RNA sequence: CCCGGCGAGGGGAGUGAAAAAGAACCUGAAACCGUGUACGUACAAGCAGUGGGAGCACGCUUAGGCGUGUGACUGCGUACC
RNA sequence: GUAACGGGGCUAAACCAUGCACCGAAGCUGCGGCAGCGACGCUUAUGCGUUGUUGGGUAGGGGAGCGUUCUGUAAGCCUGCGAAGGUGUGCUGUGAGGCAUGCUGGAGGUAUCAGAAGUGCGAAUGCUGACAUAAGUAACGAUAAAGCGGGUGAAAAGCCC
């Protein structure tokens, strides 16, 4: 019974949520939280929501019991680049690139 | 193109590759190396090319069955439907009609009937004879395209 | 909203010498 | 249809004892290579080792002709500044006797993975024997 | 101070490869209150050590 | 008579990256990389067929020799030995014999012996 | 109806012929970025290809050394314009 | 850095002299294939067919072809029992290519035979748009200067007190 969560358009490029996602796949979600709870990042702040987010799909809709849930795919892609621009020296300007991701978790009791 | 001849960027020294009209037809916008003109797509044909060319397409159409002679051709009143109902009877249904004088309400009876077309002996033309099935003539149309060629 | 679009952008141009420097120089 | 090809995983490689005490130094570095190499098995496939493995005793006792024995120079670099080391025939003798025919026969060998894979059945003793005794060698005469 | 070709994919993967995080682990129990915690740091509901240290 | 190209252009790139496939980085993704990645393919497939010829006759050659010097005759009078016998049997043959079959292969060493002396 | 800062985003239900038509909305290529299985790689040096070519994994080769994937070793090999 | 036999190595595995043996190219022979030319002159517009001989190519000359966009036969036919596009398979052409379909897609689609060209990109420091790289690297813009307690507040170094 495979359940999804994500958030999209996290204000984060994937290169960095995608060093808190590899903390906790493959593992169960009570094991996770906690590991996300003490990881000193951004990131871990904005993805714990999104496993919080899907444990509660997981009782509400159907699936239940924290107890079984395990981590069983996660995968952060890259969301759209805002553009803007930042004053250099002698009149020169350079694109600033504001990246985001999509994170996606997913989360099953098989 | 509609813009101005200011040289986008100099003869040196910037790292782009050097420009000098923002329409050069490399250009976006402004293209069209080659523009075309309105032009003329006539072309002659000798008078004897093109009364040769009509004779051998007619003979043709002797050969083939498929020019169909009679006394008289045609209608009543002006009602395709009135046509319609004669062709039917022919067992025409693909048909040019060529007549003695342009004759009206034969005429007026077959415009709307898409597989049918009406002409005087004067007004024939080379594709016209080709692009039906069968080509219907009268006697007198006969005797009048006959002098035309000679 | 989210119109997203707050830049022009217009990215400007930067001309045309500061530095001249040699030397082969002759 | 296609040509035998010796497979890594059903190959024999045979084991043998031999005498390098008179012999002169490349001419018997010669047999060894080609031997290493398996080719004297007609099963012999250039991609895969078809060879044996070799004892070789009294390496201290090759011999060598003419002025070799002390004109015969070995060099080395030790990718160092200066780097040019330099040693005799006798010199290695007495330093290390094993080297001089370990030396002939890899530059005889083909270069490369498999290459170096051939030498390491090359088993050069200084003495009159060998720890090999389980491996049962019989005697050649090369 | 600059490439002159492109360097791979590959290679920036290479380079990555100490990049990855460490896991604590080390979370303990106070022995009055029952929370987890991080080692030798007080707890949420500032207990340490199975004494009320604080209150709050 | 307006022509758009993307319909064309894509199939006639999408076959060069067919024939790059298995091809390291840029070479089997990159058009302008594969393109002269499948040229100098085929440059080396057509040199090779004539090589590959070479290199399994040198390697039965290679196998005669070890055969025939295993009945105590070099691969040179061995061959020698065959022709003024008149034995046409060629290489490819003689290899496949000197494997698996070492006595056929002896009962012709001695035909091309007995011719030889 | 849920998770969610009376948030943005989701996950459900429902509308909808079809929401992987749901407001950065017809279809929807590659570059580029991702996750998942198969094989390969920490003693082996170079226009990374091609000629051989062991081992392993699939599809039975659905009885027969057949299709695919991967492909250690080795032979030939200095990109284009 | 030996370094002026390519290397190991060689009293001969070096010269000289005779002799026989083999390896060796895309050379020549074989078998299998494709093409261009003349001469027999069956046929006898020709289409064939036996033989003889040629098929390294820069600038360029000639001779053949493929494919897209469009107009005509074009109220000619295939279409919701699924078009074009996409992405996948299968065969055959000497090549441009061509034919055969699995899954998205969800309206259009076009034998043959004609005709006309905004007619076929990888290079022009070619034009526009996306996206890499260096790199999660450099920097966060007075060297005037902060530290606690409350507060609100989901969360306080920067916000009130």
């Amino acid at each position: 019974m495979e359940t999804i969560a994500k958030h999209r358009h996290a204000r984060s490029s994937a290169q960095k949520v995608r060093l808190v996602a590899d903390l906790i796949r493959g593992k169960k979600v009570s094991q996770a939280l906690d590991i996300l709870t003490y990881t000193n990042k951004k990131a871990a702040v904005l993805v714990k929501k999104v496993l919080e987010s899907a444990i509660a799909n997981a009782e509400h809709n159907d699936g239940a019991d924290i107890d079984d849930l395990k981590v069983t795919k996660i995968f952060v892609d890259e969301g759209p680049s805002m553009k803007r621009i930042m004053p250099r020296a002698k009149g020169r300007a350079d694109r600033i690139l504001k990246r985001t991701s999509h994170i996606t978790v997913v989360v099953s009791d098989r | 193109v509609t813009g101005s001849g200011k040289k986008p960027w100099r003869q040196k020294g910037t790292g782009r590759a050097r420009s000098g009209s923002i329409k050069s037809p490399i250009w976006r916008s402004g293209g069209v190396t080659f523009a075309a003109r309105p032009q003329d797509h006539s072309q002659k044909v000798n008078k004897k090319m093109y009364r040769g060319a009509l004779k051998s397409i007619l003979s043709e159409l002797v050969r083939q069955d498929r020019l169909i002679v009679v006394e008289k051709f045609s209608v009543e009143a002006p009602k395709t439907k009135l046509l319609a109902q004669k062709l039917k009877d022919m067992a025409l249904e693909d048909v040019l009609i060529i007549t003695g004088e342009l004759d009206e309400n034969l005429f007026l009876a077959a415009r709307n009937l898409h597989k049918v077309d009406v002409r005087d002996a004067t007004g024939i033309d080379p594709v016209s004879l080709i692009a039906f099935d069968k080509v219907v003539m009268t006697a007198d149309a006969v005797k009048q395209v006959e002098e035309m060629l000679a | 909203e989210q119109k997203l679009i707050s830049e022009e952008d217009l990215f400007s141009t930067p001309v045309w010498i500061s530095q001249a420097q040699g030397i082969r120089a002759g | 249809m296609k040509t035998f090809t010796a497979k890594p995983e059903t190959v024999k490689r045979d084991w043998y004892v031999v005498d390098a005490t008179g012999k002169t130094l490349g001419r018997l570095a010669t047999e060894l290579a080609r031997r290493l190499r398996g080719k004297h098995k007609a099963e012999y496939t250039p991609h895969v080792d078809t060879g044996d493995y070799i004892i070789v005793l009294n390496a201290d006792k090759v011999a060598v002709t003419g002025n070799k024995r002390t004109d015969k120079v070995y060099y080395h670099h030790t990718g160092h500044i200066g780097g040019i080391k330099q040693a005799t025939f006798e010199e290695m003798i007495a330093r290390r006797p094993e080297r001089v025919i370990e030396i002939a026969v890899k530059g005889m060998l083909p270069k490369g993975p498999l290459g170096r894979a051939m030498f390491r059945k090359l088993k050069v003793y200084a003495g009159n024997e060998h720890n090999h005794a389980a491996q049962q060698p019989q005697v050649l005469d090369i | 101070a600059v490439q002159q070709n492109k360097p791979t994919r590959s290679k920036r993967g290479m380079r990555r490869s100490h990049d990855a995080l460490t896991a604590v682990t080390s979370l303990s129990v106070d022995k009055t209150s029952g929370e987890k915690h991080l080692r030798h740091h007080i707890t949420a509901d500032g207990y340490y050590r199975g004494r009320k240290v604080i209150a709050k | 008579a307006r022509v758009k190209r993307g319909v064309i252009a894509r199939a006639r790139h999408k076959k060069i990256l067919k024939q790059a496939k298995g091809y390291y980085g840029a070479r089997s993704r990159v058009y302008r990389v594969a393109f002269q990645a499948v040229i100098k393919a085929g440059q080396y497939a057509y040199r090779d067929r004539r090589q590959r010829k070479r290199q399994f006759r040198q390697l039965w050659i290679a196998r005669i020799n070890a055969a025939a010097r295993q009945n105590g005759i070099s691969y040179s009078k061995f061959i020698n030995g065959l022709k003024k016998a008149s034995v046409e049997i060629d290489r490819k043959i003689l290899a496949d014999i000197a494997v698996f079959d070492k006595v056929a292969f002896t009962a012709l060493v001695e035909k091309a012996k007995a011719a030889l002396a």
